[PDB]
């Protein structure tokens, strides 16, 4: 192949103008590399100026920049490495692992900007993965390939929730995951890697689960665009090498929708006055397309929204549940009361709880549970305000019932085991079905309330009742 | 029944697909470029005249 | 024939004098009325039991 | 297969003789690219807005036509295209596939076949493009559309041909009242009077593709898809792409239409087509006119919802009822393009976020939702009982908020605020709930005439259940009757009159 | 043209020896000659309701049931519950 | 926007308390630390637990300034509570 090169022209801050010669010009959506002293730097093009030049942006600062630097172009967009070998390693928007652990040892590299499947294979077929924490799974079932979310607070759990999903489908689903970094805060970053470090679910000697992607912001706006990208790209290559249902952790919608918007700024767009986006139809929908499901694997995305204090100002983070399939909030109510899952059974619903969806018995279990659990909230109003007196027979089963439900809901997590020392389980979705159903008909009332405490599985719900039958009792 | 003969004829296309780009490529590699280009030049010459 | 049953009871209901006070002929109301929608359900939903190898083979 | 073999050898004969006829006709070296917009050289003698081929295999349009460049805006992905490029035109106006074959397939902007289930069979190609019928050519608004919502979509109705607007917040509805009226034509179309058969037309833009794959699901399960046109353009492709799909489903619209047949269409959030828009013209050098937004957008709203008209008898009696949506942000029906689109339509259906959040799944205001058909292009059974409740409704909300304000003989003791509470109770409806227009008129009916005076407002929700099994058991005399005749006599009238105070008791 | 037979003995020949004849597969290593009729008859299969939908059960379920032949038994029983239902009316 | 996406937590100042007489006018109910908790010192964590809960409610039951005579006793002494903190 020839040696295609170009010569910086113009550094429009992150932008940066470089001149090709006849037919030497790469396309856009196109890593172009030039050789710096501080490591190594590509740059993506996005528009066509003309005669022979294309204006890129970069994925990392321009500092020492220079007209008439040599710009090597890649051949296509920007190649990240791919496989196996970027588990439990962190690595940037252009590919160089930024963990200090070495180069990555991966034998392909598939490019960010990948085709996207076409409509006749965009298989409308609605089935529940099966995750590993009966509130998830029942409640708020995950569909698969489809756009699936946490709205957590702090202080709640939300990072040990991404943990234990991410060790339950690795151990359940057999199947890898990717977390990204879109937007992010170097700090909670840092922590965040001690934390994954810290739950030895990323053997640094051993196995990893997470193929954690990450992109600081302290970078220019594309990394922060291309960054979802790449992570998309490593959770496809999963997908499309392992029969893998891998699921993908996007750090937040806001961030790269946000990152997108002033990629057009300062390319030559522009949103409307007094504040509004709907610039971002073009990326936002390339990345939806990016997660479908396919013949042979599928990705879920887990849109990890932070709360911001009640209020969504970006049309795209504005009313997320049009684009969610199963919400999982993370409220502190739930937690204050110790239930370690903070998932909140009323507020966590999904478009996939459906009949002909999850199954019948599933639905039903499902609409029984949070018929109980309101019924749960409703009475209880009365037993803080007017005493448990005043309160019906029928009323006081359906309290009870409920009762124990939520106190079920409570159950161990394999990630914790470090954090509080807790033996964390993997329930089936058949057994947690089985479980909820058993206790919603009232078979398990002599079961005390403490047994369904810190338990998964009915089993080992009769196991916690005769242990304290026997030890306490 | 249907719908998965629908995805029969689906997949038999996208081989059909793979097989066309692997011939291309085989072309691309086999000495087959001499008879082309005389023939698609007479083809212009014979455009040309036509008009 | 189901026209004038249902006549028939609805003018039964409506005009109860010394007939109140029921527990369980309001229940045989709904299962008969229940019935009848099953019946009205079964006949828009007819599925064809043969079939449709006419066009559909 | 055999038909593939076929088929590649007849269009590779025709591609051989393209090229060897009349050279290209006219071409061009791409100059610049980006967000879906091209300028080319050459292109001397180019049509205005000419589809053209690009080498790469992007389809192109001419917006705009410069002395020596051209402003063409790229219809799909702008990474295949390059720099050098050649750009043939295809030696025609943009055109779109219209016919009967449409019918059960999902296409693109362009009209290609999206959703694979094999080639489109269109009687002829229609440009996107079209200059809306005359006065003459259009008709009255008389003929009625079932919208099945039973609410005031029914009281104020939309009728063949009218561009009934559907304004509201995301998540408010408009979506799924555009399905409801969608499913509801079923019961119409599915039988053989064409004059009555409304042949849907759905216009997915600015859509993301699980949603229209969602939607095209929902419409197949209730078998309305036969008779469902899904052409749109999803996020995933090119802005040119959203900007084009709502003509091109306007074009299909004018086919149905100028055949004589009745087509609904409905133009799904044009917000995503006027950014669209925008974006083309942010970079094709067209300067904007107010707010960011290039004053074209007004122009391109009155050209693509003018379309949709009813043509008179002269002209075959067509129908091309139009159902636009918009989506406002907080509610703001003030900003520019709620104001554009509220003066381009025929009236609008106002669906605010507070109702649907406070429980009502319609979510409608009668207040400000207004129409051009009232009571006119009505079955006749609703348009006489609910003539002109909307405006009753709209005086008992303004006398409810005048009662709040101060205690004087109001609240209940006002006959207005019972009656206009208990309508509005009673304008309520589930998704994916067709109800026909027969049993709809008894529930109005009771409300307008003071029939639901002791009934109370949270018994008013069984009281509908109650009244219509009523009907559909032992009174379906005058049910049929009205279903049958599309209109309530005084016979009809005494018959209701009857069954509305034989049921007050219950 | 050169693509002209080009082309057409390519969408002749693999085709050919890759399905509709179903014998052998020339261009790529897997075959779908024994993949679409053998390992995929059960696809819709594993994808729909395997030996209860696709085999239609005959389910022969219980016939109605009524009464049992119930003697004058329930008669005054019900005599009795009308006259205590009546008796404060 | 772009300034609390970047900093870890931000503590809201407004003028209205700033003219009315809470010169220090730091409201919690806007404010947050993501990390405060663990970079406080222990005596101040631990005690500051209880205050958080106590001005949220005087806060939230703030609204009926001059009706906690006769409304309820707890939103009397959650009113004490909240203006003597
Ligand atoms: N009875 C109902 N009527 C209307 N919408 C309902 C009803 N029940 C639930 N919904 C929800 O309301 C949503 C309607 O959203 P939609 O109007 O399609 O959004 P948009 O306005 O952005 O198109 C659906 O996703 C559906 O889940
Ligand atoms: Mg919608």
């Amino acid at each position: 192949s020839t040696p295609i090169t170009g010569k910086v022209t113009a550094v429009i801050g992150a932008i940066v103008d470089v001149h090709f010669e006849q037919s030497e010009l790469p396309a856009i959506l196109n890593a172009l590399e030039i050789k710096t002293p501080q490591g190594k730097l590509v740059l993506e093009v996005a528009q066509h100026l003309g005669e022979n030049t294309v204006r890129t942006i970069a994925m990392d600062g321009t500092e020492g920049l220079v007209r008439g630097e040599k710009v090597l172009d890649t051949g296509g967009p920007i190649s990240v490495p791919v496989g196996r070998e970027t588990l439990g390693r962190i690595i940037n928007v252009i590919g160089e692992p930024i963990d200090e652990r070495g180069p990555i040892k991966s034998k392909l590299r598939k490019p960010i900007h990948a085709d996207p499947p076409s409509f006749a294979e965009q298989s409308t077929s609605a089935e529940i993965l099966e995750t590993g924490i009966k509130v998830v799974d029942l409640l708020a079932p995950y569909a698969r390939g489809g756009k699936i979310g946490l709205f957590g607070g702090a202080g709640v759990g939300k990072t040990v929730f991404i943990q234990e999903l991410i060790n339950n489908i690795a151990k359940a689903h057999g199947g890898f995951s990717v977390f990204t970094g879109v937007g992010e805060r170097t700090r909670e970053g840092n922590d965040l890697y001690r934390e994954m470090k810290e739950t030895g679910v990323i053997n640094l000697e051993g196995e990893s689960k997470v193929a954690l992607v990450f992109g600081q912001m302290n970078e220019p706006p594309g990394a922060r665009a291309r960054v979802a990208l790449t992570g998309l790209t490593i959770a496809e290559y999963f997908r499309d090498e392992e029969g893998q249902d891998v699921l993908l952790f996007i750090d937040n919608i806001f961030r790269f929708t946000q990152a997108g918007s002033e990629v057009s700024a300062l390319l030559g767009r522009i949103p409307s006055a007094v504040g509004y986006q709907p610039t971002l139809a073009t990326d936002m929908g390339l990345l939806q397309e990016r997660i479908t499901t396919t013949k042979k694997g599928s990705v879920t995305s887990v849109q990890a929204v932070y709360v911001p204090a009640d209020d969504l100002t970006d049309p795209a983070p504005a009313t997320t549940f049009a684009h969610l399939d199963a919400t999982t909030v993370l409220s502190r109510g739930i937690s204050e009361l110790g239930i370690y899952p903070a998932v909140d059974p009323l507020d966590s619903k999904s478009r996939l709880l459906d009949a002909a969806v999850v199954g019948q018995e599933h639905y039903d279990v499902a609409s029984k549970v949070q018929e109980t659990l309101q019924t749960y909230k409703s009475l209880q109003d009365i037993i803080a305000i007017l005493g448990m007196d005043e309160l019906s027979e029928q009323d006081k089963l359906t309290v009870e019932r409920a009762r124990k439900i939520q106190r079920f809901l409570s159950q161990p997590f394999a990630v914790a085991e470090v954090f509080t020392g807790i033996p964390g389980k993997l329930v089936r979705l058949k057994d947690t079905v089985a479980s909820f159903k058993a206790v919603l008909e009232g078979k398990y009332d002599n079961i005390p309330e403490h047994a369904f405490y810190m338990v998964g599985g009915i089993e080992d719900v009769v196991a916690k009742a005769e242990k304290l039958a026997a030890e306490a009792n | 029944w249907v719908r998965y003969e629908a995805s029969l004829r689906q997949l038999e296309q996208r081989q059909l697909a793979k097989s066309v780009v692997s011939r291309v490529q085989s072309e691309l590699g086999n000495p087959k470029f001499q008879e082309k280009v005389l023939q698609q030049s007479i083809s212009e010459i014979e455009q040309l005249l036509s008009k | 024939a189901k026209s004038a049953a249902n006549k028939l009871d609805w003018a039964k209901v409506i005009s109860s004098l010394r007939i109140t006070g029921s527990t369980a002929t309001q229940l045989s109301s709904f299962k008969k009325r229940n019935d009848e929608a099953r019946r009205q359900l079964l006949e828009l939903q007819s599925q064809p039991t043969e079939v449709d190898f006419s066009h559909y083979r | 297969k055999a038909q593939p073999t076929e088929v590649s050898s007849i269009l590779e004969e025709r591609i051989k003789g393209v090229s060897d006829e009349a050279n290209l006709n006219e071409t061009g070296r791409v100059l610049a690219v980006g967000d879906g917009i091209a300028r080319v050289f050459g292109l001397n003698n180019i049509q205005a807005e000419e589809l053209v081929e690009f080498s790469s295999g992007v389809k192109g349009m001419a917006l705009n036509l410069e002395p020596g460049q051209v402003g063409i805006v790229l219809f799909g992905s702008d990474r295949l295209v390059k720099e050098g490029e050649l750009v043939k035109r295809t030696g025609n106006i943009v055109d779109v596939p219209v016919g009967p074959g449409l019918l059960g397939r999902v296409v693109d902007a362009l009209g290609n076949p999206i959703d694979g289930k094999g080639p489109i069979d269109a009687a002829g190609r229609s440009r996107a493009q079209v200059k809306a019928p005359g006065i003459l050519p259009r008709r009255s608004v008389h003929e009625p559309v079932q919208t099945g919502l039973k609410a005031v979509d029914a009281l104020v109705p939309i009728g063949r041909g009218q561009r009934e607007l559907i304004i509201g917040d995301r998540q408010t509805g408009k979506t799924a009242v555009a399905l409801d009226t969608i499913l509801n034509q079923k019961r119409w179309n599915n039988g053989s009077d064409e004059s009555k058969k409304l042949y849907c037309v759905y216009v997915a833009v600015g859509q993301k593709r699980s949603t229209v794959a969602q939607l095209v699901q929902t419409l197949e399960q209730h078998d309305a898809m036969k008779y469902s046109i899904i052409v749109a353009a999803t996020a995933s492709e090119a802005a040119p792409l959203q900007y084009l799909a709502p003509f091109t489903a306007a074009s299909i619209g004018e086919w149905f239409r100028d055949n004589g047949k009745h087509a609904l269409i409905v133009y799904d959030d044009l917000s995503k087509q006027a950014v669209a828009y925008r974006q083309l013209s942010l970079l094709l050098r067209r300067p904007p006119g107010r707010e960011a937004y290039p004053g074209d957008v007004f122009y391109l709203h009155s050209r693509l919802l003018e379309r949709a008209a009813k043509l008179s008898e002269k002209e075959g009696s067509g129908s091309l009822t139009a159902l636009p949506v918009i989506e406002t942000q907080g509610g703001d029906v003030s900003a520019y393009i709620p104001t554009n689109v509220i003066s381009i339509t025929d009236g609008q259906i106002f669906l605010e976020a507070e109702l649907f959040y406070k429980g009502i799944r319609p979510a409608i205001n009668v207040g400000l939702s207004v129409s051009r058909v009232g009571s006119a292009a009505q079955v006749k059974a609703l348009k006489q009982v609910a003539g002109s409740l909307k405006l009753f409704l709209a005086q008992y909300r303004e006398v409810a908020a005048f009662a709040q304000f101060g205690s004087d003989l109001d609240a209940s003791t006002k006959q207005t605020l019972v009656r206009g509470e208990r309508l509005t109770q009673l304008l309520k409806q589930n998704q994916y709930s067709p109800l026909a227009t027969e049993e709809q008129v008894p529930l109005i009916y009771a409300g307008v005439n003071g029939h639901l005076d002791g009934i109370e407002l949270s018994r008013i929700g069984e009281f509908e259940s109650s009244f219509l099994s009523y009907l559909k058991s032992n009174h379906n005399e005058l049910l049929t009757e009205i279903r049958e005749k599309g209109e309530l006599s005084k016979e009809l009238l005494a018959s209701l009159k009857s069954a509305t105070e034989s049921f007050v008791a219950t | 043209q050169d693509l002209y037979l080009r082309e057409l003995k390519d969408t002749k020949l693999a085709p050919s020896t890759l399905q509709d004849a179903e014998g052998n597969v020339k261009p790529w290593n897997p075959p779908q000659k024994p993949n679409l009729p053998e390992l995929e008859l059960q696809g819709p299969e594993a994808l729909k309701a395997y030996t209860e939908q696709n085999v239609e059960t005959a389910h022969v379920a219980k016939e109605s049931e009524e009464g049992e032949s119930e003697p004058i038994e329930e008669d005054w029983l019900v005599l009795d519950d009308a006259e205590e239902t009546k008796e404060s009316h």
